[PDB]
DNA sequence: TGCGAAATTCCATGACA
DNA sequence: ATTGTCATGGAATTTCGCA
DNA sequence: TGCGAAATTCCATGACA
DNA sequence: ATTGTCATGGAATTTCGCA
């Protein structure tokens, strides 16, 4: 069996609803399987259309052999199937209620949910602008399993923004009480 | 003046006036019998006014000015007095064309890594498409990988939006651009400083300096053209296809696509190369680092026979950038302060400001 | 197709397929073990569709198209099939740029007499002066003597008025001009026929053909510029002064002024030449006829290493004159009917009309 | 004494009033002494101003050493003197009531008066357009005294409009009775 | 029949949209 | 059925002035 | 160790206003 | 305080296939 490579598999997924930000409510999450590299796209809905619009931007840069998702409606639609077929992309679904990825992807996906939550408190409404810096952080984050960041695995070089400051990623007692104020 | 010409009339010898010719007086004027015929020798005190009159008939150069003078007069070393005037005619100096070529172009080292240097620039206006009129073109120096963003204007604000989307992927050390208003605004400078990006600017009105991105324009427009043949010019929807098509096109001299130089492996696109299927990612990235260092690099071409190259303290003139109708194509003379490299200089302009300028937009002021 | 590939699998030899390589079957496809790795050999019936797919990714030329194909396939003489497609891609042929230079310019004989040939042309629009916007420039082929007429428009009617004033002095055999609307109108043709003047036209969009008059523009504007420095552009009052100044300026290569070549003697202008004071008019006119025949004549320059020259029946393409944004710069292919001279041809266009065209506005269609 | 040359002397003179033609009433007549070459300029008045305007067109082509005229007001004005001095042109006047030129010039000047009169009958009003063809005729007219036309003396070549048809220049009986009708 | 310097000729460069 | 041209100003070469 | 032809490399040309 | 570049497609040169 040939070794895993970038572009072999993109794991795609939606996160939201979120507090409105410049009229956007969701984030399409794309993670490369082999490298753990992550693309984020803001959308207004988890629809086949917003998904196609978004992946059209991504696929003008790199095309995956396989997209893997859960059985969300956007991904199981027959439109989305046509889109994928047009591009020679094989679609892959995880069984209902039993989402499988890889350890790397599950961990990455966790870091995203955690990293977002940390910065959306005190400014639940200004995440749209933060997306670029979120991704930079995520992609310049050191991997325990391999010696290298996703940036290094994708491009074969050091980045010019090394996030040498590993962060708490935990909520401080200030932020915990402030987040329980927003829900109210 | 009148002193010199007296000694001469009475057979004595004066330096410059060859003794084998007969110098006489006639009609109250000192004359001489030259092979070409008989010419007047004006007194030194007159000679400048004569040259100036001759030159001003049509503001002629050396020989054509000489030929008028030689019709009536002779004196020693006429051309020296002609050249002296040409060097002092402000109108001639700021109007005439240079007849010296620039020295041979530099071929700067290819940046060493993806994301070391970005070359950017606008194309447009294009025909309206979806309400868009311009394209932001971004070219990574090392890979040639290209990003295309449609805009409504070649503005800072649209440049910022676009670069925020791109810098999501990686931040570059340097962004090189020409001096278009969009890139020189302080709003843009702040945006760069904020992200630790250093801005590098081309010498003004010298797009060869942005050659890396400039050259990509031609391919972009060329592909847009072929695709839009026989249809109306709905280009907006094509930018993504064009970007992808180009980034995965082979450069015959390099034998790699820009995508390959960026990633070390083809994505799922037609005719993807499969040569590294059996290597690990790590083995692949190792062979990539190798490819990246052994890419062809062109060398400086031979100088043309009549090139000039700048020297500190030399009088030179800057080309007028957008000359109005019937107005000089050249600024007043200025002085070379530093020679940054054989094709780039800093000049003190007479105002006097410091300006960093391409040798191509200079001529060496004539007649010293 | 499928026939050929069977014989091949069972060890037999087919022409083109070198026998020292192992040809097998795998995944239902004929493969081969080449130095570069293992490639598929598609059946002949498939090969065209493959090339077309490869070429269409970005409409690439020979090698870049080959490099995509070679990633997945091998078959004998791939480039021949690549080149075949490039010659049939209408989009590429009308869009790409030529990479062959024109053959070396002709240096046509200087007309033999004043008034043999007139070269004419407009300059403008200029800034308004006295309500005037253009200049009619008339240059006698033999002498370079120049007449300048201000006009409100580059119109036939203003051309006629001006030429009636000039033809008062003498009528010329030929008037050569470009194909500007003013000169191609039937009103103009009638005006010429009436006076026994033959009209000669430059090949379209090729001002070198009107080079004699074109070159005079530069001197005219250059002198207008020097004179108007620091003042507003009131040029109308200067035309007479400019005309006179130029007509009496020496050409250093010729050693004569255009006035001298026209009249054989200076008029009462500054620095007038007095060399023929003692000759009779008749003696003077004799020496003039002599000067006129022994004027310097430049010869054709050497061809550049990659020039092309037209052959009857060859496929060539005309340059689009004023190409719109994102539209091809070249017309569809046409055929060379006659080769008028090595730099001029008549082509049949596909419509098909006969057109006389400069070699500079042609490229030889690529890939035959 | 050095031989006579073109541009040595221009003989200038006015002819008119004439019947109005495109609002013009006079003709300034310029004849080169040595060659007999003739320039004609239509004017609205025999004033120093119309004269200066006209000779400005001529003198942008060729400048005479000497202008010779009779003592017409236009030529004796001090404006006209300034104009001439600016250009290094020496002015020359014939004594009052005793106009001297040269044989060549007197004869030429006669041909003009005669040639004009011939064509201004039957169309006394369309002379403005005829001026170009008048001059061509006059300058391509064979000289008895020298072997050559003025064109040939000025340029040292044959002309492309040889007026090989020497004309009557006399009024026919038709034109004589028609001219005596116009005066009426 | 030869020197140093002035004069003349050579000719690449650029610009006529 | 038509077609480059020529001012410019340093460099190269020739000629001049004198011996 | 040398042939004819295919493959590859060379590189002038032109175009990014 | 900065700096030309590179697709194209015939021609030149090298390598291939075979002996
Ligand atoms: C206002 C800021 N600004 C300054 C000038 C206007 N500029 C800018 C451009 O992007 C370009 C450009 O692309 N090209 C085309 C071109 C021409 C010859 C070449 F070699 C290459 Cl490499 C490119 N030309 C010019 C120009 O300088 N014309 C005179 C230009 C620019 O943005
Ligand atoms: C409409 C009829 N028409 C056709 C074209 C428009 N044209 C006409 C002109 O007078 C000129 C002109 O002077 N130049 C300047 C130029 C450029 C390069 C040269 F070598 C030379 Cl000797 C002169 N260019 C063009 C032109 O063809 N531009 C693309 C031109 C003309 O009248
Ligand atoms: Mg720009
Ligand atoms: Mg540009
Ligand atoms: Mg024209
Ligand atoms: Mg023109
Ligand atoms: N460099
Ligand atoms: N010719
Ligand atoms: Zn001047
Ligand atoms: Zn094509």
């Amino acid at each position: 069996d040939r070794p895993q490579k970038p572009f072999d598999k993109f794991f795609i997924d939606y996160i939201g609803p979120l507090p409105p930000s410049q009229g956007y409510l969701y984030v399409l999450v794309v993670v490369d399987g082999m490298t753990g590299f992550t693309w984020l796209y803001p959308t207004k809905a988890p629809s086949t259309s917003a998904t196609v619009k978004s992946l059209n931007v991504l696929t003008s840069i790199a095309i995956p052999k396989v997209i893997h998702s859960d059985q969300g409606a956007a991904f199981t639609s027959s439109t989305f199937a046509e889109w994928a077929k047009e591009r020679g992309i094989h679609l892959e679904f995880s069984t209902p209620y039993h989402p499988q990825s890889s350890g790397k992807v599950e961990r990455k996906h966790s870091d995203i949910k955690r990293l977002l939550t940390k910065l959306l408190v005190g400014r639940p409404t200004k995440w749209y602008d933060l997306l670029p810096v979120v991704q930079l952080a995520l992609n310049n984050t050191y991997s325990p399993v391999l010696k290298y960041t996703p940036h290094q695995l994708l491009f074969g070089i050091d980045s010019n923004t090394p996030f040498a400051n590993q962060d708490t990623l935990d909520l401080t007692r200030e932020e915990e009480l402030s987040l329980l104020q927003e829900i109210r | 003046l009148d002193a010199e010409l007296d000694q001469l009339l009475q057979g004595h010898y004066i330096k410059g006036y060859p003794k084998q010719y007969t110098y006489f007086l006639e009609d109250g004027k000192v004359k001489v019998s030259r092979p070409e015929g008989v010419k007047i020798i004006p007194p030194q005190s007159d000679r400048q006014k004569i040259v100036l009159q001759a030159h001003n008939l049509a503001h002629t150069g050396r020989e054509a000015t000489l030929l008028k003078i030689a019709n009536l007069y002779w004196w020693p070393n006429m051309r020296k007095d002609v050249v002296k005037q040409l060097g002092r005619c402000q109108q001639c100096l700021i109007t005439n064309a240079s007849n010296k070529a620039s020295g041979p172009i530099l071929r700067p080292d290819r940046p060493q890594k993806p994301f070391d240097k970005f070359f950017i620039d606008y194309i447009g206006p294009l025909p309206p498409s979806q309400g868009y009129l311009y394209v932001l073109v971004v070219v990574d120096g090392m890979t040639g990988f290209t990003w295309l963003y449609p805009t409504k204007a070649p503005s800072t604000s649209a440049t910022v939006k676009s670069l925020n989307v791109l810098t999501s992927i990686a931040i570059p050390k340097v962004i090189h651009s020409d001096q278009g208003a969009a890139f020189t605004s302080s709003t843009f400078a702040e945006w760069a400083k904020e992200r630790g990006i250093h801005l590098e600017f081309s010498t003004p009105y010298h797009p060869q300096s942005s050659g890396k991105v400039e050259r990509k324009h031609s391919d972009i427009k060329r592909l847009l053209t072929k695709l839009l043949v026989g249809r109306p010019t709905k280009w907006y929807d094509l930018l993504p296809v064009v970007q992808l098509a180009l980034n995965n096109t082979y450069s015959p001299v390099l034998k790699y696509t820009p995508h390959q130089l960026l990633f070390g492996i083809d994505s799922n696109t037609p005719f993807a190369n499969q040569d590294t299927l059996d290597l690990t990612r790590e083995e692949e990235l190792s062979l990539l680092q190798e490819i990246r260092t052994s890419l062809y690099h062109p060398s400086t071409p031979p100088a043309s026979s009549r090139s000039w190259s700048p020297v500190v303290g030399q009088l030179v003139q800057e080309r007028v950038a957008r000359p109005a109708s019937l107005r000089p194509r050249w600024h007043k003379p200025s002085t070379v302060l530093k020679v940054l490299n054989p094709r780039t200089v800093v000049i003190l302009d007479h105002l006097g400001n410091n300006r960093t300028v391409s040798i191509d937009n200079l001529k060496p002021t004539s007649h010293q």
